[PDB]
């Protein structure tokens, strides 16, 4: 792929914004299985009807199907077949974590995880 | 060496390029959880009775 | 990280493969000559005989 | 995978079980590999030592056992065509051990053998050994390891 | 000799060289030829002996 640019230009080597994942306290606690799809960092991952993380989706169906509760956050990247280790327990930044669609403001995402030992919330 | 007749101008030769290798190591994680219910038990070099 | 990766350079991996001289011993006699061309004049001589 | 990029060609498959195999086939195949990385390597460092799996040792001593220490066979201190120094008698060992040496006339064509079958236990716990027993590695320190250790 | 032509001439003769009463079997004081039996594969010259 060797090839000199001669063109002057304004050359930039791009930018860099932390991502800040936690936002709290709470104790940190993690796991890791088979992931059913493809996952990206940070993800928002279910459960699918068999057993395998699969990134989370609201609204799949009829009885809602079991993609359609979030059960953790992934803490790498994967892709089907592979192991995902994801979150199950802390304080996260609702913005630092990749989400569905439709599933926009900090009050439906947390209300996707009331019930649990995650929490997510603001950054001041 | 290409022969070429004197006349003519020569023959133009090709180069080749580099190429590299990238690698990032992997990370290991061992750790035991130590409770009272595996420190409690004799160890085997524990006299019979009174432990 | 981020902006880019960092690295570590280590040392160049060069091969240089190269053809080395064999068939050349056999010839180690050399002329630089400017004339159209060479020439050899060869003689037998059979002097074995009674 | 971390793959370090060796060329494929050097990941060889024969069959030593095949009909008609003899012990100067199967060093054949181990100095095709030999070639190969002689060919491809950097240095162009030739391959001295030999690491074989249990299964594929076993292999060599049932097909080229007779023609090795065979008269008119490899090793005959009467036939000076060669060094070779493998011995007829070895231990078993859950390890590694060194059958000796399989040289030629001056040095040349030398290869070191070695035997491994030293077992490990897996991520499932299961044992498995850990070179690769129906296989034969050639290797040499012309490989320049690197054992790497990141931040932590 | 070429690669082919040596194979060819190991398949065919190592058998009657390397033999008993062969050109080296050191038992038998009729030569003293040296063809090493084992040699490195290596892409290059390789000296086999006389």
């Amino acid at each position: 792929t060797s090839l000199p640019n001669y063109l002057a230009g304004n050359g930039d080597l791009g930018s860099w914004e932390p991502t800040q994942i936690f936002a709290g306290e709470a104790d940190i606690v993690t796991e890791g299985g088979a992931a059913g799809a493809d996952i990206e960092i940070y993800q928002v991952i279910a459960k699918n009807a068999a057993g395998a993380m699969v990134p989370h989706d609201p609204t799949a169906t009829e009885v809602p199907a079991p993609q359609s509760v979030a059960i953790g956050i992934a803490a790498q990247p994967a892709k089907s077949g592979q192991n995902v280790p994801y979150y199950i327990g802390g304080v996260f930044n609702h913005a630092a974590l990749g989400w569905h669609a439709s599933l926009d403001t900090l009050a439906k995402r947390q209300a996707v995880f009331d019930r649990t030992n995650i929490h997510i919330g603001n950054l001041y | 060496a290409p022969f070429v007749a004197p006349n003519v101008q020569g023959r133009v030769i090709k180069e080749s390029g580099y190429n590299t290798k990238t690698f990032k190591p992997a990370y290991v994680k061992p750790k035991h959880v130590i409770d009272p219910n595996m420190i409690i038990p004799r160890q085997p070099g524990e006299a019979l009775g009174t432990g | 990280a981020g902006l880019y990766t960092t690295y570590q350079l280590l040392e160049v991996q060069r091969k240089l493969k190269t053809l080395p001289a064999f068939f050349l011993q056999w010839f180690p006699r050399q002329i630089n000559f400017q004339e159209d061309m060479i020439a050899f004049d060869k003689v037998i001589q059979d002097v074995t005989r009674v | 995978r971390v793959d370090f990029g060796r060329d494929a060609a050097l990941t060889m498959t024969t069959d030593w079980t095949a009909a008609g195999v003899t012990l100067m086939d199967m060093i054949a195949d181990l100095r095709d590999g030999q070639r190969l990385v002689s060919d491809k390597s950097m240095s162009g460092t030739v391959i001295r030592d030999y690491i074989f799996g249990g299964d594929a040792w076993d292999q060599f001593v049932k097909v080229g056992g007779k023609e090795l220490w065979g008269k008119d066979g490899l090793m005959d201190s009467t036939i000076r065509g060669s060094e070779t120094n493998v011995t007829r008698l070895w231990d078993d060992v859950e390890g590694v051990q060194y059958m000796g040496e399989l040289v030629g006339a001056n040095g040349a064509g030398r290869m070191r053998i070695w035997v491994n079958t030293q077992k490990y236990r897996d991520q499932n716990d299961q044992e498995q050994f850990l070179m690769k027993q129906k296989a034969v590695m050639g290797i040499s320190s012309a490989i320049e390891g690197v054992r790497c250790f990141g931040a932590i």
